[PDB]
């Protein structure tokens, strides 16, 4: 797990999420997709305690898909983010809390605006222009503070993200094996194959 | 691992002549890392204002909870909740979680719609009511707010003066706390107009 | 009407017909008695020998509760066992908490409340037995009789079942002719006689006699069965009195 | 009539009709006999079939090394009650290192059957049982009926036409009771007893079922070619 | 906290300071530690502030319902028994230390209850951080057969010992008097010996001192 | 008509099971009577031992509920003892919970509430009993409070219960018209017992031996029943007057 | 054993009536008359104390009950049912309101809670409806004075004035003639006393009439002094003497 | 605490100091540690004040309920009820209780119940922190069938010494006399007992 | 046991109808008529009070029209007490949705849950069904203005105009006659009252025998307003349409 980022630009939200899965002194996998599509215009990335991460992501995914079928309608990113937060807020006072941090990137079709929500395992929600979980933010937040502009294009966003990954690859102690990058916009969710 | 000082933030409230003020900073961090500069800690249900400092997930949860309870109150009572009454509901609700509490420092401010009296109150995490004529403080810079208020404050300030006083109490308390700051909001509240002002402050 | 189809329903008289119907099952049963004496109590019962094939002595009907109480009953036998099982639980819980063995009046009300409880609801059936019981506590000897309604009183002598009237009449005489008291060894013999006299009302099948007793002097305040030389001595006394 | 709708209802003469109807299922059951000496106790049971293509319903169930029974009536009810006995015998061994007394086995069955005769929703058991065992006081035969009444006997029989065997045993009493130290003669006397209840049918090799327990004999069941010796 | 109770001729008096703390910080300079359980049964509380308020309100509620059910004036021994059994059940985790007092058809009464559920009877009692300062005064000046005015003086003197000598106690003295055959008189801020002196300077700011980025009218209506 | 078997309303708004439970009240064919002195509350009830085989000492319809409260029952003994046991448990629990002795009127109310529930809830039958509670309450003084199968209760100056209750009631009403007061103006409970027995005799038109009666007396801080001999002493004093 | 009655005892008949509610209303019809009148500065509720024996002490039976310091109740129908409802009504005012908000519930909401309890007796398993109609009079800061009727169904209605039980049709007519929106409390007490005489047969004095008001605050009835905002109960039961004083100027 | 109960010719006497302690601070110098669970069955309390009170309150309830149903309970019965509570809740109690009562059949009886909840019937019993210092004294000076005055003296001298050496004990010496005659409360102030 | 007294509330007739549901609808058919009419720019709810008395407090009264949240209301026909149980459930359910998603509950979702609660009482639990039919009038940003009805069966359907309670046959014929799709609220108001005026079993329709509500976008820009009409406001609208 470890590295998950998100940038919201003019017309899309971009999530970048590390590919490594490490247990002990071994990188077991270098092509891991730390993300689940919750609905056609909503994507959630995640990081945290082994097992908990996927179990939580898939549980939320199942719940949103159920909602979609029942209402023949797609929940807004705000609605999904609030559902997710509440689920985590319950979890934190459970016998065994989900130790999962998430970013939710969605395109709200009613408002034609992209939206990025950062939520930690305590159920602490914030909407942001750019976000990160874990040690990632200690490098990227300062860098995005500098280079980010609100009216950027998807392509400007990707270059801004390439800067972030470059910095992390220079200064982070661990080899996170690059990132899978995904774009969420008015046409849904697609994956950038070369990064 | 002290939940009340992970996210950081502050709230202060004051009475004046036929008015009240309630202010908060805008910071939300994860210990040393500042994360959001837009995290407001003051909410309102009708004309009753509630500020909440502490663990941010509980701040959000309690807002959502008191919105829930005040909406039902209004539907059944056919009137908006008053601050004296809301203060009691806050106390009930926190003490209900006596041995697994929400990690918060709520503050209530408002003007009773029948009597016209200004009203403020503060709470510990477990529901104890601290009522006060003058001011209430809360958050990670509460020591600092106490020191500012206790010297700066005087009774019966007019809304435009109270604004300056509360803003200066907040700002200078915030600048001596690493976990408070990053913006500020002040609410000036009179019988039937409420003015919200964002303050310019240092962003470190 | 239909007031008699469901337990716990009051008829217009103020009666519970289901309890009265339970009483008929008791009247249908074999005769059993209790005799109170100087320092104790005696219990006896008629056991119908249905067949040669019943092993004599080995279908015991009188039941001990704790170490100091005897119980006998007429009617539905399993209902009687169910009641004694409860009596045993009640006595154990009393002794567990208060150390002393359960006093007989105290024990009587435990059974009384339990039986009365089975007249309160339509989801249970009243007990199909009348129960004679008692023994020796710190205040002396006590004999009780308990009916399907939960009604119980203390008795000088008591009888129930098919031969209750014969037995009752025989008991009333003993009370009149022995106002200063009856000894335990005497009462054992009288018990045997009265059972034999009461057997007249059930004479198709011949019967086996069973007796027990608690006496402060003869059994040291504990419940024991009467067997061997003492049982035969009391049978003989009873044989001699029908002839 | 108006009072046979459930077990919780007494008739005006003090009868429990559902219990009496349970008793009726026993009368339709195939005949079974039990008898004992002072050294052994024997069960003989006539098994019944559905037709010529079917098996003959097992009527005898082992409960412990020293105890078991024969059934007559609803078989699944015998399965429930036998299973309960198996546990009771088992609890006695594990907790007290003690073989369960046949007399206690009787009292326990009585109290189990009785609870189903006083509560709403339940039903009485629709089966009668003959329990034999050899315990610390020798050989024992018990007759269980689903009213709750349990009775200890030298011999008896239950099921259809059981009156023949029961009379025979009442005559044969002084003979069979003294068949001590002789297994095959006690069985023969039970096989003869059960034959007093046969009609238009006789005892065949896959028709007859016998069981025995005694001093130095574990409870064991004989069927098929192992009972040809007795026809 | 400092709290006390003192019996006199024809009733009982209780008193308390008005300081509330969070560590070394004074949170409330004028908090009310005298709690009404019923009209003529009042309770002084020390310990965890929310606990003393909740436990006093809860038992107060149940006493009211009891009084209505029985058609009788509530007794102190009922409040005592209900409080002690509740606190005992919680093994001290509800940190309420209470001086229970009042008048009822039986007479006048004074008790104390500790958080674990132990109760005491006496003519004079003190609880809280300032209890030793207070008890020193009570042990010095108490006598049998006090008048109402003597008992008030003794009680408020005992609170003052706490106010001055104990850092856990300060500000004001609250008193409540429960005399037989009379309404209880709650004397809020009976003494106020800690009035803040005139400040040297007014810190009222020149209007416009504070830098502002935005304004907006907030809508509180429907 | 299944509305006559359980406690639901009939078309005319009645509860037949409750009404029939009132009729069970008289099954014992005993009359009871209670009066108040200045210092005491006396209750007397007829005692009928038909069978010679009964131990007469075990035949009673008077119960000591607590140290201060006594209860006489009109109705079958099984229901009577059921009510007694509960009332004892309720008075002990009240004392433990609230720190003082349960008053007569509060126990009466509580038993009345229990009875009310049986009139509303179907699975429970009413108890076929009327319960007369007596004490010398520390607040209200001599007290008589009576409960029935309807869940009704009220305080009395004096009262009577049973088949010939009307005769006794009017006898007592007539006395209180004449005396102009709420009680028997008498110092000792001994003479208040004598009054009670006297006026029961006049009303019922029967004489009493020592074994025809059963007497309970409530004073400040104790309720007790009288022995056959205590009653004989009391009968003797009536005759010699 | 245990409650096997988990099914409804009140069910719809083919005509659509709920029998047990109708039959309960019939029990209310048989009940003694009680009434309530709302004035500008107060409410009065009143009823007859029909004694069962003259040996009974009818002061020990209170038909008019305090629920909160500003709310009172009276009834017509089955007294025992009323008594337990008062117990539950008092308790629910605390559990579902005072323990939450630190103040007593307003009249309509307490009434709402009592109605709920009575509706549940109309649908829950193994129970019959309550055989009472309540009149509940009260005051609260934001609604002023109010008067509500509550029936066995659980339905409740606000009234300017009404009556229930035995002589209700007649008494409701009497009240329509005499009621206006300018009545002072004393005028309403007078009308209540007149209306009640028509339905009472025997003696008509302050020992056979039970009558309470919701009026001004009574500081003398509070039991303590020192809290300015606590001014005392608005509920007051009129004494035997106070009633007779008004029966002379009738 | 220092407490004891002593059987004698006419019945039994219970005795106790009056000190309740939280640390070295005396929270109450005039405590009453002799507690009535029935007319003539009393107990001496030592250990946690809360625990021993809660226990005595429960026992009093049980014996009041016992009395209503079965008449007067024996002292053995009272001791058994104490034991049951102390034994079954041994993990959550700090209670060392002495039970003492007067029957007319059994005369005076003393049962002591230490921390484990074991029961021990004895001619006399001593308990509490102060008891350690008077085992020697009490064993040498106790005799059976003492008179009332001799027993009062034995208790007065014994508790005087326990109080002298134990700082946890002190104040007044309370006693309760249980005989056929009734129930008598005695008290003895420092100025008397200190200079014995 | 108790089997004897069980009416078996949740069984089928031989024809495959639910006895209790049918008999509950029969009850409702005698209740004060309630009408819902939906327009392009809002919704109307009108309802007739059950035979009033002159002494009833009409201004502080609520029998027919209840507020569920700010964007949804209902008109009741049947047992008021039954309906209040359901109303408080619906109110709570709305607040759970808001709390969970930070969005006001879509009208259908609220209606479905209430209807699902009613259905349960017809299939399990042995209890009598609620003797209530609702008209739901609400707004959300998916479907705009919506009318629904639910009945004791738990079945719900959506409408342009609908009546429940007494004389729905007569009332439905009249609405079908004069209703047209482009209608405004103010026309709808008139239609609602005219329809009650002709279907009422009373001699003449007056303000004191009515409850009335509108749900308009008639506040300032993009937002919805609920108006529960006060007595004087009904008196005025009754004149303004020429019924008095
Ligand atoms: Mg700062
Ligand atoms: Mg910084
Ligand atoms: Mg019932
Ligand atoms: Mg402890
Ligand atoms: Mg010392």
């Amino acid at each position: 797990m470890d590295i998950i980022l998100g940038i919201r630009v003019q017309d899309s939200v971009i999530l970048a999420s590390s590919k490594a899965v490490t247990r002990g002194i071994s990188v077991l996998k270098d092509s891991d997709d730390k993300t689940r599509q919750l609905s056609p215009h909503t994507l959630m990335s995640f990081a945290g305690e082994a097992g908990d991460t996927v179990q939580f992501a898939e549980y939320i995914q199942a719940n949103i898909q159920l909602y979609s079928i029942r209402e023949d309608y797609e929940l807004s990113p705000q609605a999904v983010s609030s559902f997710v937060r509440q689920e985590l807020a319950k979890s934190i006072r459970s016998r065994r809390p989900y130790q999962v941090n998430v970013l939710i990137g969605g395109y709200d079709k009613k408002k034609n605006k992209p939206e990025l929500y950062q939520i930690d395992y305590l159920g602490t929600k914030v909407e942001l222009p750019y976000g990160a979980h874990g040690y990632s933010g200690f490098y990227t937040f300062s860098l995005l503070d500098h280079h980010y502009r609100p009216d950027m294009t998807t392509e400007e966003g990707l270059d801004l993200l390439k800067l972030c990954v470059q910095e992390l690859e220079k200064r982070m102690p661990m080899d996170f094996k690059g990132v899978i990058v995904k774009i969420v916009d008015k046409d849904g969710i697609r994956q950038v194959d070369d990064f | 691992s002290d939940p009340s000082s992970i996210n950081g933030g502050i709230v202060v409230a004051m009475t004046g002549k036929d008015c009240v003020a309630i202010a908060c900073d805008l910071r939300l961090g994860s210990q040393s890392l500042g994360v959001s500069n837009k995290f407001e800690k003051i909410f309102h249900y009708g004309h009753v204002f509630l500020g909440i400092t502490g663990l941010a997930t509980d701040v959000t949860t309690l807002n959502e909870m008191f919105r829930y309870k005040t909406n039902l109150y209004k539907l059944k009572e056919e009137r908006a909740i008053e601050p004296e009454t809301f203060t009691q509901l806050v106390s009930s609700s926190l003490y209900e979680r006596r041995f697994g509490p929400y990690f918060v420092g709520p503050v209530v401010a408002g003007i009773n719609s029948k009597s016209g009296k200004p009203f403020i109150a503060g709470f510990d995490l477990i529901g104890c009511i601290d009522e006060a004529k003058d001011f209430i403080v809360s958050g990670t810079a509460s020591d600092q707010l106490f020191g500012m208020c206790e010297s700066l404050y005087e009774p019966n300030l007019e809304p435009e003066d109270l604004f300056e006083t509360i803003s200066q109490a907040l700002l200078n308390a915030a600048d001596r706390d690493a976990l408070s700051g990053w913006g500020a909001v002040v609410y000036i509240i009179k019988k039937d107009e409420v003015v919200k002002r964002y303050l310019k402050m240092r962003q470190d | 009407t239909g007031y008699d189809l469901s337990n716990s329903v009051f008829s217009p008289d103020g009666r519970n017909f289901q309890v009265e119907y339970a009483v008929k099952a008791v009247e249908n049963g074999t005769t059993s008695i209790g005799i109170k004496c100087n320092d104790g109590v005696v219990f006896a019962v008629e056991k119908l020998i249905t067949s040669k094939l019943l092993v004599p002595q080995k279908n015991v009907k009188i039941q001990v509760v704790d170490r100091h109480i005897g119980c006998v009953y007429s009617g539905l036998i399993p209902d009687g066992r169910h009641l004694v099982n409860r009596g045993r639980e009640e006595a154990a819980s009393f002794k567990k908490l208060y150390k002393t063995p359960i006093p007989i009046p105290a024990f009587a009300d435990r059974l009384g409340q339990y039986v009365q409880a089975h007249t309160l609801y339509n989801s249970v059936r009243p007990f199909g037995v009348s129960t004679i019981f008692g023994g020796v506590d710190k205040n002396g000897a006590h004999l009780y009789m308990l009916e399907p309604s939960g009604s119980y009183w203390g008795y000088k002598g008591a009888a129930t079942g098919k031969g209750r009237q014969s037995a009752k009449a025989e008991l009333e005489k003993l009370v009149d002719h022995h106002p200063e008291g009856l000894s335990a060894r005497e009462a054992v013999k009288q018990a045997a006689k009265i059972i034999y006299l009461a057997h007249e009302d059930n004479k198709e099948k011949d019967f086996e006699l069973e007796i027990s007793w608690c006496s402060l002097s003869e059994t040291n305040g504990l419940h024991k069965f009467v067997k061997g030389d003492l049982l035969q001595e009391a049978i003989d006394f009873a044989q001699k009195e029908i002839n | 009539n108006n009072y046979d709708g459930d077990t919780v209802t007494f008739s005006p003469t003090g009868r429990l009709f559902q219990v009496e109807y349970a008793l009726e299922a026993i009368k339709q059951g195939s005949v079974t006999v039990g008898l004992r000496s002072n050294t052994h106790a024997v069960l003989v049971a006539l098994k019944r079939n559905a037709d010529e293509l079917s098996s003959y319903q097992k009527k005898i169930i082992k409960c412990d090394e020293h105890m078991g029974l024969s059934l007559a009536g609803l078989a699944p009810d015998a399965r429930v009650l036998s299973n309960y006995l198996r546990q009771q015998c088992n609890y006695s061994s594990l907790v007290f290192n003690r073989k369960l007394a046949v007399e206690r086995a009787g009292h326990l069955l009585c109290d189990k059957a009785q609870k189903n005769t006083q509560s709403y929703g339940g039903r009485p058991y629709g089966v009668g049982l003959l329990i034999i065992g050899y315990d610390k006081s020798g050989a024992h035969l018990l007759e269980f009926q689903p009213s709750g009444n349990v009775t200890e006997l030298y011999g008896t029989a239950i099921g259809a036409r059981s009156q023949g065997a029961k009379t025979y045993l009442e005559r044969t009493l002084d003979t069979f009771i003294k068949i001590d130290g002789n297994p095959d003669e006690l069985i023969k006397a039970g096989v003869e007893a059960i034959s007093q209840s046969l009609r238009d049918e006789s005892l065949t090799v896959d028709n007859l079922s016998i069981a025995i327990v005694g001093k130095d004999t574990p409870f064991t069941i004989y069927d098929g070619e192992a009972v040809a010796k007795y026809i | 906290t400092t709290i006390v109770g003192v019996k006199f001729n024809n009733g009982v008096v209780i008193a308390a300071d008005t300081r509330s703390t969070q560590g070394p910080i004074v949170a409330d300079k004028n908090c009310a530690k005298l709690h009404r359980i019923s009209p003529k049964i009042w309770c002084a509380g020390a310990g965890t502030a929310a606990d003393t308020e909740a436990v006093t309100q809860l038992i107060g509620s149940n006493i009211e319902l009891h009084s209505l059910y029985t058609s009788r004036e509530p007794r102190v021994v009922s409040a005592l028994q209900m409080l002690k059994q509740h606190l005992f059940k919680y093994q001290g985790h509800i940190g309420a230390y209470l001086i229970v007092a009042g008048v009822d058809p039986t007479g006048s009464h004074l008790f104390s209850i500790h958080a674990d559920g132990s109760t005491d009877v006496g003519y004079y009692l003190s609880l809280g951080s300032g209890s030793l300062a207070a008890m020193a005064v009570l042990e010095s000046h108490w006598k049998q057969d006090l008048t109402k005015e003597e008992a008030i003086k003794l009680a408020s003197d005992a609170i003052q010992a706490g106010i001055w000598n104990d850092l856990g106690s300060g500000s004001n003295v609250d008193v409540c008097v429960m005399e037989i055959g009379k309404d209880a008189e709650y004397l809020r801020n009976y003494l106020t010996p800690n009035v803040r002196e005139e400040k040297q300077k007014s810190y009222k700011f020149p209007r416009g001192t504070t830098a502002v980025l935005k304004e907006s009218i907030v809508n509180i209506c429907d | 008509g299944y509305d006559r078997h359980i406690t639901i309303f009939s078309p005319e708004g009645r509860l037949y099971q409750v009404e029939y439970a009132f009729k069970a009240t008289n099954q014992t064919n005993i009359n009871s009577l209670a009066v108040r002195g200045k210092d005491c509350t006396v209750v007397i009830s007829q005692k009928k031992v038909p069978d010679k085989l009964l131990d007469p000492t075990t035949v009673s319809y008077i119960f000591c509920i607590s140290r201060t409260i006594g209860m006489v029952v009109n109705g079958p003994i099984p229901d009577a003892r059921n009510a007694a046991l509960r009332a004892k448990a309720e008075a002990a629990e009240f004392r433990y919970k609230y720190g003082y002795d349960m008053p007569c009127d509060v126990l009466a109310k509580r038993m009345a509430n229990l009875s009310q529930i049986y009139t509303q809830r179907a699975y429970m039958r009413p108890l076929g009993v009327i319960l007369t509670f007596v004490s010398v309450d520390e607040e209200l003084g001599p007290s008589i409070y009576k409960t029935d199968p309807a869940g009704y209760y009220v305080g009395y100056k004096a009262t009577a219960t049973g088949p010939k209750q009307q005769e006794i009631t009017t006898n007592l009403e007539n006395h209180f018209k004449k005396s102009k007061i709420d009680h028997i103006n008498e110092e000792s409970w001994e003479k208040v017992v004598e009054f009670a027995i006297t006026h029961m005799i006049d009303a019922l038109g029967t004489e009493f031996s020592k074994n025809d009666l059963e007497v309970g007396v409530a004073t400040k801080d104790k309720f007790f029943t009288l022995s056959a001999e205590n009653i004989e002493e009391r009968l003797v004093a009536i005759a010699e007057q | 054993m245990t409650d096997r009655y988990s099914f409804s005892l009140t069910t719809f008949s083919p005509s659509g009536k709920l029998g047990q509610i109708d039959y309960a209303l019939t029990a209310v019809k048989q009940g003694v008359t009680s009434l309530g009148i709302k004035a500008t500065n107060g409410v009065v509720i009143a009823t007859e104390k029909k004694s069962s024996s003259p040996l009974a002490m009818s002061e020990t039976l209170s038909k008019v009950s305090l629920l909160t310091p500003d709310i009172g109740a009276v009834y017509s129908g089955m007294g025992p049912d009323y008594r337990v409802l008062v117990d539950k009504s008092r308790k629910v005012a605390h559990t579902s309101y005072k323990r939450i908000y630190g103040e007593y519930p307003p009249t309509k909401l307490l009434v709402s809670e009592v109605a709920k309890i009575m509706q549940e007796a109309t649908q829950s398993g193994g129970v019959r409806p309550f055989g009472v109609s309540l009149l509940i009079a009260g005051h609260d800061e934001f609604n002023g004075f109010s008067l509500y009727q509550v029936d066995p169904s659980g339905s409740y209605f606000p009234w300017k004035a009404t009556a229930i039980g035995k002589g209700s049709v007649a008494a409701k007519t009497f009240l329509e003639k005499r009621w206006n929106d300018e009545l002072e409390l004393e005028d309403a007490i007078h009308i209540a006393l007149l209306t009640l005489k028509e339905s009472v047969e025997g003696e008509f004095n302050g020992d056979t009439i039970e009558l309470a008001i919701i009026g001004d605050e009574n500081p003398d009835l509070l039991g303590y002094t020192g809290i300015p905002t606590d001014k005392g109960p608005r509920f007051r039961k009129l004494t035997s003497q106070e009633i007779n004083d008004r029966l002379e100027a009738l | 605490t220092s407490i004891m109960a002593v059987t004698f010719k006419d019945g039994v006497i219970l005795g106790a100091d009056s000190r309740t302690t939280t640390g070295a601070y005396i929270a109450n110098r005039v405590t009453d540690k002799l507690t009535r669970v029935h007319d003539k069955i009393w107990c001496c309390r030592s250990g946690s004040a809360a625990d021993t009170q809660a226990i005595a309150d429960i026992v009093q309830y049980h014996l009041e309920l016992y009395t209503s149903q079965y008449g007067t309970p024996s002292t053995e019965t009272a001791a058994s009820v104490f034991k049951e509570l102390c034994y079954e809740n041994k993990d959550n109690l700090t209670a060392g209780i002495i039970v003492a009562g007067y029957d007319d059949k059994n005369k005076g009886e003393v049962y002591t119940i230490p921390l484990g909840g074991s029961v021990h019937k004895l001619p006399y019993a001593i308990a509490g922190s102060g008891s350690t210092f008077i085992y020697g004294y009490c064993d040498k000076n106790f005799r059976e069938n003492m008179s009332k005055e001799e027993t009062v003296d034995f208790i007065k001298h014994s508790l005087s010494q326990a109080i002298k050496w134990d700082g946890s004990s002190g104040g007044v010496i309370r006693m309760v006399v249980l005989t056929a005659a009734g129930v008598e409360r005695l008290i003895f102030y420092p100025d008397e007992y200190e200079q014995l | 046991g108790s089997r004897r007294y069980d009416s078996r509330t949740t069984i089928f007739s031989p024809e495959g109808r639910l006895y209790q549901v049918e008999y509950a609808l029969e009850s409702i058919s005698h209740a004060g008529t309630a009408i819902g009419i939906m327009a392009s720019d809002g919704i109307v709810l009108a309802a007739e009070r059950k035979v009033t008395s002159t002494l009833l407090e009409q201004d502080t009264s609520t029998e027919k029209l209840y507020k569920l949240n700010d964007k949804i209301a209902v008109a009741v026909a049947g047992l008021t007490a039954d309906a209040e149980i359901l109303i408080n459930t619906a109110r709570i359910h709305a607040q759970n949705y808001l709390k969970t998603y930070n969005e006001d509950i879509p009208v259908e979702i609220l209606v479905r849950r209430l209807s699902d609660i009613k259905q349960g009482y017809t299939q399990h639990g042995g209890l009598r069904p609620f003797g209530v039919s609702f008209i739901y009038a609400g707004y959300d940003d998916r479907y705009g203005y919506q009318l629904y009805t639910s009945n004791p069966s738990g079945n719900y359907t959506g409408w342009k105009a609908i009546s429940v309670g007494a004389n729905t046959s007569a009332a439905q014929t009249l609405l079908q006659m004069d209703y047209k799709d482009d209608m405004k609220v103010d026309d709808a108001i008139e239609l609602a009252l005219k329809t009650l005026s002709k279907t009422t079993d009373s001699s003449a329709l007056t303000y004191d025998r009515l409850e009335f509500a509108t749900i308009r976008k008639g506040a300032n820009d993009g937002e919805v307003y609920q108006k529960i009409f006060k007595p004087q406001e009904i008196k005025d609208i009754l004149v303004k349409t020429g019924i008095t």
